């Protein structure tokens, strides 16, 4: 049972050392591992091949700041003085031979961000338009707001950060780090 | 130089079923397999296998034995992937790849295709001016809206004024059965509503474009 065992999500401010691990599973600690880099819509990007002694070898147009390093069956990717350009999911990667069948297997990725500001709402009433239709649909917008995690409060959807959000009632409240 | 080119998004129903291309270019197309990974939205990348390019077998990954099926036309330097009986869960993007062994790492990847599989049928939006509540009195802005409400697939494209706001613009992303999401603008109550604010929504999908004017309520 092959498996790369990832730490799956991590921000991290502006110029601090970032350390991601990758953790083979114990029957393949001695495993040879890749590293890539997704941006949102986009293929994943080589970043470097590391080795269990912790010799790695970095792919084109990958900055110093990057390198990597292992302890038994850890893999670390450290990214010192992080750098806006720098967030991306990191994905580790491990591919193995087993009765002459190459089998392949990536972790679920980390997803890095690089790190205060309250939340704005704009609420709006449903339109005539829609009310002739016997519907109505409250709608709160949430903006300029950091960092992402958001609760809102009021028949209801809303939805993910991307900061600013949106909610729909079919008062607006919002819960930002109080 | 070296490049994958796989073909564009597509939207089936359950049951259906689909083939996507990958056209590699700029090396020797049968000394490299050709490998394929998915991706289901928000989800981690799984291996589906690989072809190899000279004798045309394809070797599938364990979750992907039965409905898959990797094929090529070497001349055409093409690989394909087919899925059969498609379900929901064939929601994904998938990547071919190319893989480099003497240093191991994939090192080449196509742009990735993006395909929806849904019992939905293609719907355009009802487009919904967003007047504010209260007039501004003293405030020096206002802001507006559009609801963008019911439709599918993704995407729509809103624009303010035919492109001619831009900035004050913010088109919020879209939630769930069909799509609903809202755009807003911020422009000077010395602006609006002495000047004309439009609202262009397109959803191409159902080939609709509609304009709203946004009037006081």
């Amino acid at each position: 049972q092959l498996v790369l065992t990832q730490s799956s999500s991590a921000s991290f401010s502006l110029g601090a050392s970032a350390k991601l691990t990758c953790t083979l599973s114990r029957q393949h600690s001695t495993y040879t591992i890749e590293w890539y880099q997704q941006q949102p819509l986009k293929p994943p990007k080589f970043v470097m091949e590391l080795k269990k002694d912790g010799s790695h070898s970095t792919g084109d147009g990958i900055p110093d700041r990057f390198s990597g390093s292992s302890s038994g069956a850890h893999r670390y990717l450290s990214i010192s003085n992080i750098q806006p350009e720098d967030e991306a999911i990191y994905i580790c990667g491990v591919g193995d031979t087993i009765k002459e069948q190459f089998v392949y297997v990536f972790g679920g990725g980390t997803k890095v961000t690089v790190l205060k500001s309250t939340p704005t709402l704009t609420v709006f009433p449903p339109s005539s338009e829609e009310l002739k239709e016997n519907k109505a649909t409250l709608v709160c917008l949430i903006s300029n707001f950091s960092p992402s995690g958001v609760t809102v409060a009021w028949g209801v959807d809303t939805s993910n950060p991307t900061f600013m959000a949106s909610s729909f009632l079919h008062t607006c409240q919002v819960t930002h780090e109080g | 130089s070296i490049q994958l080119v796989q073909s564009g998004p597509e939207l089936k129903k359950p049951g259906e079923t689909v083939r996507i291309s990958c056209k590699a270019s700029g090396y020797s197309f049968t000394t490299y397999g050709m490998n394929w990974v998915k991706q289901a939205p928000g989800k981690g990348l799984k291996w589906m296998g690989w072809i190899n390019t000279y004798s045309g077998v394809p070797t599938y990954a364990d979750d992907f034995k039965g409905r898959f099926a990797f094929s090529l036309e070497t001349s055409a330097s093409t690989a394909y992937l087919q899925i059969n009986i498609l379900k929901n869960e064939d929601t994904a993007t998938y990547f071919c790849a190319r893989r480099r062994s003497d240093s191991n790492y994939f090192d080449y990847w196509g742009q990735g295709s993006t395909l929806t599989v849904s019992s939905a049928k293609t719907t355009p939006p009802s487009v919904y001016p967003l007047a504010p509540g209260s007039a501004a009195q003293t405030n020096s802005m206002v802001t507006l809206g559009c609801l963008v409400k019911g439709y599918f697939p993704e995407p729509v494209t809103v624009t303010w004024n035919s492109g001619s706001l831009s900035s004050g613009v913010h088109t919020f992303p879209a939630v769930l059965d069909l799509y609903t999401l809202s755009s807003s603008v911020t422009v000077p109550s010395s602006t609006w509503p002495s000047q004309t604010v439009t609202c262009n929504v397109a959803h191409p999908a159902s080939s609709t474009k509609v304009d709203k004017k946004i009037v006081p309520r």
